[PDB]
């Protein structure tokens, strides 16, 4: 998208606040491509680093009040009442090493051009649709359902529904990046996020630290 | 898109609020008047659903603080242990007298009312009556006929319907019924204020 | 309002007193803007100065006299007998952040002129009128009850007495400026301001300038 698209998108997502960028990352050229590319890129940074933070906040209010699930014995070895941050330390390694992986699939499965214009869409940085997310009719083995809309849901819903639903993705992925990290960093510095104070568990440990033992210097197997 | 008379701006809220109060007025501090048809719709439809249980509500706890009682036996009969709805009068006051309740009882009672509800939301069913939903441009609390003998009609036959069994509207005149829709409505505001008071009370 | 209609509106302000600007910081151009700009910002300040101020001087002596609402809780158990910077200093933490942030929203709210220019006026600076809070038209949700006359007493106002309103903003709010300084100066440094020594200003150990 052009400079002009992502004004327009922005006076459309706040009319307002209207195009905000104080650092002009939307004019740094990114490793040399367009500035149309480097649009793409960041927004779709954009879109799924909110995709990933909403997420993170509904599953943060999930492990804090500790609603796991019931027949598995991952969980039933994690102590309760750990804080959430620690609920994801607790676990074994293996398991994060296939929660990751299972993003990469999906990661590689969304930028693949292939899949990608066998669907109709291109890459995001192509000019393509940012936030998209092909389904898996390519692939190697049949699967039952997509990622986006596993089911039937928005199959046939109105171009003017998915602008608006985009548009509140946009919005609603500013403020969930803010609120999953109000969350981390009350619980990792306390008294940070002034209304949260006696509200999130306190925490030691490094949210940025996946595993426990560093894969770099001395991982874990099983 | 909307395709009925039905209210879908604060013009016609602003009609029907003179219409119910010519004092009064339209009273939207909150602006929930500037939404959407379908929004405009689904508060008239909660207010007039709020005004049926709060009035319904209101003369249940009359009758139960006064004491009339059932004369029935509510348990006892498939082998249960034995609960009288005198039993159930002694148990206390209106809450006391749910809470005194049978759990099976009460979800039955809850079953019939979801029932009752999913009959009015059903699409399909207004509409082989004569309305729609009441967010696409339907009447908000119309209940469809719960006797009928369309394809839209019950495994076995049903003897009446929820609102009016044997016709005490009879014939009230055309626009009598929307008289009687806005004494109606201020009824059942006057219904809401007056249960929430006796529950806080 | 170029410096002519300055100087024109310090002899409405005072007819005796003229444009007395003995810094000349009218004749200036801050952060590179024009001089129109200048007069602009500094008309929007003294403007919001006096506004902050009078509200002050009413929030002081409400607070000195221990007058709290009798519905709240948090005020109700709050210490009596403190001085108002002691009140303001013990109140909760949360509800200072509250009220800074429903600031900042005003603030927000004033400089934006999108919702200037929807509603037919201008930043301050850019050329309009100094001090004038918009409505709440453009929020997300329909609020009721704009800020500036929520009721509506000044719909039917004609523009002479407003005019004469403004003055009146201005002159009251720079006096009370000095008056709100001078209970904050009298609760530190005493024998500051005189006449207020009788009543007892509640002394305050603290920088009431540092939150
Ligand atoms: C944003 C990413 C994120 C991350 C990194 C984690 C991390 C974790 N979750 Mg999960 N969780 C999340 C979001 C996330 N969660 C959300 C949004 C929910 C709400 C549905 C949950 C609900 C949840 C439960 C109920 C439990 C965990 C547990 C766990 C642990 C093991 C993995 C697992 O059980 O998969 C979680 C299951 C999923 C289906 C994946 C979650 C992420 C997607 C986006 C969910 C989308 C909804 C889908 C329809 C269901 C680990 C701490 C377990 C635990 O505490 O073990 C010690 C556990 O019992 N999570
Ligand atoms: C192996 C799995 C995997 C893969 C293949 C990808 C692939 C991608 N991610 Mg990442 N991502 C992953 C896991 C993975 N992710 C997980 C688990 C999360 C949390 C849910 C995220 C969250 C995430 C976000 C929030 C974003 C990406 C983005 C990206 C893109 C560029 C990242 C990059 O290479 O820059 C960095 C390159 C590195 C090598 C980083 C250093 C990693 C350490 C030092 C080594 C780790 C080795 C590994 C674990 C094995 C690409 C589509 C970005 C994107 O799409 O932008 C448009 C983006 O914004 N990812
Ligand atoms: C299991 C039974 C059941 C079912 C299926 C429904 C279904 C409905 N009720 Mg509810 N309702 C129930 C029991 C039930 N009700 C009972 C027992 C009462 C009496 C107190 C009510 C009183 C009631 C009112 C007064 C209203 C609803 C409304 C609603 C709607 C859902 C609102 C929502 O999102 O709720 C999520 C939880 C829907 C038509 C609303 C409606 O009709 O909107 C137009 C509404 O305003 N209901
Ligand atoms: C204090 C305490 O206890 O807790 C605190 C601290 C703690 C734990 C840290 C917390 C946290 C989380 C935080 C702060 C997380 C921060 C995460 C952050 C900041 C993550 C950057 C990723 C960057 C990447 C992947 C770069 C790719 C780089 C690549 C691939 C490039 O090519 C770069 C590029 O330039 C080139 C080379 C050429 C240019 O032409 C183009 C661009 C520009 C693209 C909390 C919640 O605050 C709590
Ligand atoms: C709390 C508690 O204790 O509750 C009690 C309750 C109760 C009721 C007493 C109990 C029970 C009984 C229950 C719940 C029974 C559940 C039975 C169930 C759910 C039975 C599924 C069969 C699926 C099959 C055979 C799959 C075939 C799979 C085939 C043919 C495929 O290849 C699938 C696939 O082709 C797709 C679809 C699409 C392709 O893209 C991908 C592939 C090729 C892989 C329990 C267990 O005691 C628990
Ligand atoms: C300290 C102070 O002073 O202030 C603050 C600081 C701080 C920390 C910021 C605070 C906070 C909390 C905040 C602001 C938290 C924000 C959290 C946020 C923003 C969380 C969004 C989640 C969204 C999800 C999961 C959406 C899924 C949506 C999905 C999967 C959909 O189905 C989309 C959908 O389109 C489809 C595909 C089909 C259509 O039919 C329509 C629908 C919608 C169904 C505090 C505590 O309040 C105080
Ligand atoms: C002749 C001579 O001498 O000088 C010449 C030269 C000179 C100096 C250049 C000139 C000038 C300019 C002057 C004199 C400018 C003066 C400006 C001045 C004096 C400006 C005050 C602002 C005050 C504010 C905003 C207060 C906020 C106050 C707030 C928000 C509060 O503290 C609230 C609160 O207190 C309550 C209500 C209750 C308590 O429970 C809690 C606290 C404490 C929190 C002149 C005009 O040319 C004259
Ligand atoms: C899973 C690992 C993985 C990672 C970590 C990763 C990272 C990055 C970064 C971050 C620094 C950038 C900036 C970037 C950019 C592009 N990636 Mg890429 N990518 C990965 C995987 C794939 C796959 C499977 C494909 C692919 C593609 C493209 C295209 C499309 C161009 C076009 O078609 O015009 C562009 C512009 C597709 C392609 O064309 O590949 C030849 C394709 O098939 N990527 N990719
Ligand atoms: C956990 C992650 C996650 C969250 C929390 C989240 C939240 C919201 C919200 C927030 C309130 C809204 C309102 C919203 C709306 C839409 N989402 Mg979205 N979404 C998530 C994930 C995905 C994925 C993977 C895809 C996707 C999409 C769309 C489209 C389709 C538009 C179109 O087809 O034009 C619309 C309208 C698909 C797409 O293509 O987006 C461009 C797609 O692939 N979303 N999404
Ligand atoms: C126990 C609950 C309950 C109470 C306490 C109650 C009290 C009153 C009072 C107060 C004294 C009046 C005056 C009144 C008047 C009308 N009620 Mg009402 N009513 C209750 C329940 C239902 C149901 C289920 C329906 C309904 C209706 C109508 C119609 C429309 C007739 C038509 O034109 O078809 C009119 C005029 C039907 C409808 O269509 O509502 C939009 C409908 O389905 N009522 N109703
Ligand atoms: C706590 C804060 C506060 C105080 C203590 C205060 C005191 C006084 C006094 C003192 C005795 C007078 C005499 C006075 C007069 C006028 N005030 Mg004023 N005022 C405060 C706040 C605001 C705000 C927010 C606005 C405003 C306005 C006006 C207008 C309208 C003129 C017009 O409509 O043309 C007139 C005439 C509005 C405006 O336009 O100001 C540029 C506006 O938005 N005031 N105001
Ligand atoms: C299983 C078993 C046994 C048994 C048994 C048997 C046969 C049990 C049978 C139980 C049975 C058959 C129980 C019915 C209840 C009906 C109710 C509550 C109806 C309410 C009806 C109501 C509230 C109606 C309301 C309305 O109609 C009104 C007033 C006017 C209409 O316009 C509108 C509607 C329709 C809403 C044995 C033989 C004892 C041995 C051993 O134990 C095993």
């Amino acid at each position: 998208e052009t400079k002009a698209d992502l004004e327009a998108l922005a006076k459309d997502l706040n009319p307002a606040v209207g195009f905000w960028d104080p650092l002009a990352l939307s004019d740094y050229s990114f490793w040399g491509t367009s500035q149309e590319a480097t649009i793409g890129f960041l927004r779709e940074a954009e879109i799924k680093h909110g995709r990933i933070a909403m997420a993170g906040f509904v599953g943060y209010i999930v492990h804090s009040n500790d609603i796991r699930w019931t027949f598995d014995k991952v969980a039933a070895s994690v102590p309760t009442g750990l804080p959430a941050p620690a609920v994801w330390d607790a676990i074994p390694d293996i398991a994060k090493w296939q929660i990751i992986l299972f993003v990469g699939v999906m990661e590689s499965w969304r930028e693949n051009k292939v899949v990608l214009e066998a669907e109709g869409q291109k890459h995001y940085m192509s000019g393509g649709k940012p936030g998209y997310f092909p389904s898996f009719d390519l692939l190697p083995h049949p699967v039952p359902f997509p990622l986006f809309d596993p089911f039937g849901i928005s199959k046939r819903a109105t171009e003017e529904k998915k602008a608006k639903g985009r548009l509140a993705e946009i919005n609603n992925g500013r403020l969930a990046m803010i609120g999953l990290f109000g969350f981390l960093s009350e619980a990792t510095v306390p008294g940070s996020v002034p209304f949260l104070k006696g509200v999130v568990p306190a925490y030691t440990g490094e949210v940025m630290a996946p595993f426990t033992q560093n894969i770099f210097t001395a991982p874990t197997a099983l | 898109p909307w395709s009925s008379s039905e209210i879908k701006d604060k013009a016609g809220l602003e009609a029907l609020a003179k219409k119910l109060n010519p004092t009064v007025g339209l009273w939207d501090p909150l602006g929930i008047a500037e939404t959407s048809p379908e929004t405009i719709g689904w508060f008239r439809h909660a207010e007039i659903k709020h005004g049926r249980v709060a009035m319904a509500a209101f003369v249940g706890y009359c009758v139960q603080s006064n004491g009339i009682h059932f004369p029935w036996n509510i348990q006892g009969w498939q082998g249960t242990p034995v609960v009288s709805f005198a039993d159930i009068a002694a148990a206390g006051g209106p809450a006391d007298q749910w809470d005194a309740l049978s759990t099976p009882a009460k979800l039955q009672i809850l079953g019939v009312i979801g029932f009752l509800e999913m009959w009015s939301e059903t699409s399909v069913v207004l509409k082989a009556d004569g309305q729609e939903h009441y967010v696409r441009g339907g009447k908000p609390g119309y209940f469809p006929k719960l006797s009928r003998s369309d394809e839209m009609a019950f495994p076995h036959p049903v003897p009446l319907n929820l609102w009016d069994p044997f016709g005490f509207t009879s014939k009230m005149t055309p626009e009598r019924k929307e008289k009687a829709l806005l004494a109606e409505v201020n009824n059942g505001r006057l219904a809401m204020i007056g249960i929430f008071g006796m529950i806080s009370a | 309002m170029d410096k002519s209609g300055l100087e024109g509106f310090a002899k409405e302000l005072n007819p005796v007193v003229g444009y007395w600007d003995p810094l000349n910081l009218s004749n200036g151009e801050f952060w590179g803007d024009s001089n129109s700009a200048t007069i602009g910002f500094l008309r929007e300040s003294e403007i919001k100065h006096g506004r902050v101020a009078m509200a002050g001087f009413v929030g002081y002596i409400v607070h000195a006299n221990d007058i709290r609402f009798p519905w709240d809780k948090v005020a109700m158990a709050a210490p009596k007998g403190l001085s108002p910077q002691e009140l303001w200093d013990v109140t909760p933490e949360a509800a200072k952040w509250q009220i800074i942030l429903t600031i900042a929203f005003l603030e927000f709210w004033r400089e934006n002129s999108y919702i200037l220019s929807k509603e037919g006026e201008q930043h301050y600076m850019r050329g309009g009128k100094p001090g004038y809070f918009p409505t709440f038209s453009e929020l997300p949700h329909p609020v009721p009850f704009n800020l500036f006359d929520p009721f509506g007493f000044s719909k039917n106002a004609s523009p002479e007495k407003k005019a004469k309103g403004l003055l009146a903003e201005v002159n009251n709010g720079r006096l009370a400026m000095i008056g709100l300084m001078g209970f904050l100066s009298e609760a530190k440094v005493p024998g500051s301001v005189p006449a207020l020594a009788n009543v007892g200003i509640r002394p305050y150990a603290g920088e009431v300038m540092a939150p």
